[PDB]
RNA sequence: AAGGAUUGACAUUCUUGAUUUUGUGGGUGGUGGUGCAUUGAUGCCCUUGUUCUGGGCCACGCGCGCUACAC
């Protein structure tokens, strides 16, 4: 009966869901074949026919003009760098040991 | 004559289950990765189809239920997982014998972290951190368990080092694979029988190595 | 070995509380874990691998089993119990 | 009048899920009346589906005009509706995505989104979260400078500090006048906001992650008011990183 | 040649029939 | 010593019979031990009613 | 090869039409 | 690179305009959990989550005879 409860549930709510879902896509279809080019009908009756913004577009044109640029990728300590340089200085002398052993 | 780590001194053989593979998941509730019974869980996880067997350690008891050097006293447990963690265990924790029952056994791992007994004066698991060396008493035989090192009696091994003040033995719990030899403590590899044994084989024959060098 | 309506498993002292008693018999009685637990070892051992052994073993309900050295007896517990099920009732284990 | 299929289309677009799209509702950039036309739809009801769709059909019609005629009055808002209606602050990969979908066009995409959240109800909770889906994705370069610049000239908020902390872990390559809006927002917090404000670790990180490595256009009087920045705002994680960079840096 | 490494798992009868 | 796999099935049942991985001959074996259970049954009522 | 099958499952539809003909059942007995 | 990049496509032919486009390189990717006062570089595990397609039931036993299967 839990299992049952589990299954009977689901499908209730997925036949529940594809019921909903077939009646969006066919309201979709239909307002579509009905109002796609049938608002021709509307398309002449009822018609019609920046101070910071000029701020910061001059900020940009100004930066198009002249910039500047920055040194390289990243800040990190020089103990870093003698970390990373024992380990690739580790890792290439043990791929140097396996490519002579095999 | 009960042993933990804060006696250094004294005479012991210190096993380690490396490398094993207990290891946690959130299903509510709590399970723990059997080969077993899930394969959908590790085709998910993206994990090795092979190495989620915790049923390696638990086969491997049989080091800590090994009686005539534990009901000496003079043997120690410890483990450590492919996570990182080391597991001390008591030298007189009657261990669950039934993998449900140690499946149940997932506590210490995730909840209560150090389990107490029933009068609760003794802690039994720990989930003490690295390295084991610390750990270890001051001089300590450097042995993994591998198969292709020379092979030896564990008996004359054990014999011919006079008073090293214990005996520690790396022992790879894995599926699969290669333990970690030159990463932690082990410098030389003392290689079993001629044979590919399985780890808990290879625990019993160097505990029973262990009797019969100390005379039981 | 016993059933379930349906389902066949083997004697343990944890697939259920009262099967046993209510054969008669008490939990305690109804461990194969550590005959698994004796098979696992016997067969890692490495004077099986020698080749200077072979397993027979005697259930307490009088069925005697030989165990080939060349068998790889599954690591896991139930693996090993569906194993014993299809051995004590078609008598016989093939590769 | 309209003619009045819109009905049919608010009632699918309330709980639309997949598939098709009405195309007056597809053309309608070439038809005059879209915002007088939503404007008799009213879709205070949504779904997210239709909300990427028809953000990704706004982004192929929007401009300054066109923005701040959809994008400024009801789906700005119905965004900050889902973000204080979501309880655990769930903001979901939908709106995300549309989102994502929304930042193409950048002629006045300032105006678009920028403008109008820093007018109320921005937290720094919303805030960290603006900042992630900004630098997730695509940006403009000379926008991004040129937003650095009104957002400094803004007024303090710890909302505008961690968008410029982000806008400056971007990793850029710095124009002067951006370099020079910097070392005046140094001069705008002095005993400025010193006395009238504190600081604590997070304008902290935001300027240590500015002076990483935000200083190869800075000479020596620029590393002297730098150097009392940091002596006046004496941290313990100061010293031999800043100490470092005033040593890595050039002119 | 099974060094530890334990007999495979056989697939379910519903999982092959999955297919 | 070598060592070879043990082939079983798993979940066995004795009173199931074996899963034949051929739908047409564990098919026919079925319909022959139902036809041979179905006319015995039938023939031996026939001609206990014609006694 | 299926003429085993066919000419079975006409067979038993034989024995089923028999037995209906008659006053015949399943398996229906008490142990 | 408007003497055309990319956007919306009325199935091919026109309503968007540097968000470019391509390489050369390269930062890992945070809508996270867990003490602290209820906003606080905090010890300790994760990054590369939306929409449809899900099922076997509670070949019967025993048995005589016959036949297979053994250098």
């Amino acid at each position: 009966k839990k299992t049952k409860a589990e299954v009977m549930k689901e499908v209730i709510a997925k036949s529940k869901f594809y019921k909903q879902e077939r009646q969006k896509a066919q309201g979709i279809m239909e307002d579509q074949i009905d109002n796609l080019d049938d608002n021709f009908e509307d398309v002449m009756s009822e018609l019609m026919m920046t101070d910071l913004d000029k701020e910061y577009d001059i900020k940009v044109k100004e930066l198009q003009l002249d910039k500047r640029a920055a040194p390289s990728d990243r800040t990190k300590t020089e103990e870093e760098k003698n970390a990373e340089a024992e380990e690739k200085k580790r890792e290439l002398e043990q791929q140097r040991l396996d490519r002579m052993n095999g | 004559p009960v042993l933990t780590s804060k006696d250094k001194i004294t005479k012991r053989m210190i096993v380690v289950l490396a490398m094993a593979s207990l290891e946690t998941h959130k299903i509510d509730k709590y399970v723990l990765l059997n080969c077993d019974d899930h394969q959908g869980l590790l085709k998910k996880m993206g994990r090795d189809i092979s190495e989620a067997r915790p049923d390696i350690t638990h086969q491997c008891l049989l080091t800590l239920l090994d009686s005539p050097i534990n009901k000496a006293g003079k043997l120690q447990v410890y483990i450590q997982t492919s996570r990182g963690i080391l597991i001390e265990v008591n030298p007189t924790v009657r261990i669950p014998r039934t993998f449900k029952r140690f499946s149940g056994l997932m506590v210490q791992l995730l909840h209560k972290l150090s389990i107490r007994s029933v009068n609760s004066e003794e802690k039994l698991l720990k989930v003490i951190k690295n390295p084991i060396t610390d750990h270890l008493p001051t001089k300590c035989r450097k042995v993994t368990l591998s198969f292709d090192a020379p092979v030896i009696r564990v008996q004359d091994y054990i014999e011919k080092l006079d008073d090293d003040e214990s005996i520690c033995v790396f022992v790879g719990a894995m599926a699969r694979g290669k333990d970690n030899f030159a990463d932690e403590y082990v410098d030389e590899k003392v290689g079993l029988s001629n044979y590919p044994l399985s780890a808990s084989v290879a625990c019993s024959k160097f505990c029973h190595g262990a009797e019969d060098a100390w005379n039981i | 070995t016993h059933k379930i309506s349906d389902k066949y498993v083997l004697l343990n002292c944890d697939d259920h509380q009262g099967l046993l008693k209510k054969m008669g018999r008490d939990i305690s009685e109804a461990r194969p874990d550590i005959t698994h637990q004796c098979l696992l070892t016997l067969l890692d051992s490495p004077i099986n691998k020698a080749g200077k052994l072979q397993v027979y073993i005697q259930t307490s309900r009088g069925i005697l089993i030989e165990v080939n050295p060349t068998v790889r007896i599954p690591r896991t517990f139930k693996r090993f119990s569906g194993l014993m099920v299809q051995l004590l009732h078609k008598l016989s284990i093939r590769s | 009048k309209v003619i009045k299929a819109y009905t049919t289309v608010g009632s699918i677009l309330k709980t639309w899920t997949h598939g098709k799209l009405p195309k007056l509702f597809k053309v309608i950039p070439s038809l005059r009346n879209w915002q007088d036309v939503i404007y008799v739809t009213n879709p205070e009801e949504w779904s997210p589906h239709v909300v990427y769709e028809a953000t990704k059909l706004f982004v192929s019609n929007l401009t300054a005009k066109e923005s701040q005629k959809f994008i400024n009055l009801i789906l700005l808002e119905r965004f900050r509706d889902n973000i204080e209606t979501s309880e655990d602050h769930s903001l979901n990969y939908h709106i995300y995505r549309a989102v994502k979908k929304s930042l193409y066009k950048p002629s006045a995409f300032f105006k678009g989104f920028l403008f109008p959240l820093v007018e109320t109800g921005c937290n720094v909770r919303e805030a960290t979260i603006a900042g992630s889906v900004l630098a997730k994705v695509s940006v403009p370069a000379l926008h991004s400078s040129a937003a650095l610049s009104y957002l400094l000239r803004l007024p303090f908020s710890p909302p505008t500090t961690v968008f410029i902390k982000i806008l400056l872990d971007k990793k850029y390559a710095l124009p002067y006048q951006t370099v020079d809006d910097c070392v005046y927002y140094f001069m705008r917090f002095r005993i400025g906001e010193d006395a009238t404000r504190v600081l604590p670790v997070i304008w902290h990180k935001a300027f240590l992650t500015f002076a990483q490595r935000y200083k190869n256009d800075i000479t020596q009087d620029q590393r002297d008011f730098l150097l009392e920045t940091v002596r006046q705002r004496g941290h313990k994680d100061i010293g031999p990183e800043i100490r470092r960079e005033l040593l890595a840096g050039a002119s | 040649t099974d060094r530890f490494k334990g007999d495979d798992d056989i697939p379910y009868k519903e999982r092959l029939f999955e297919r | 010593i070598p060592t070879h796999a043990p082939k079983y099935e798993e979940n066995f049942n004795p009173d199931k019979k074996s899963y034949d991985p051929d739908r047409t001959r564990s098919e026919i074996n079925k319909m022959k031990a139902q036809l041979k259970k179905e006319r015995k049954f039938t023939m031996k009522e026939i001609r206990k009613d014609a006694k | 090869h299926t003429l085993a099958n066919n000419v079975e499952s006409k067979l038993r539809d034989d024995l089923e039409r028999l037995k209906k003909i008659r006053a015949h059942r399943g398996i229906r007995h008490f142990w």
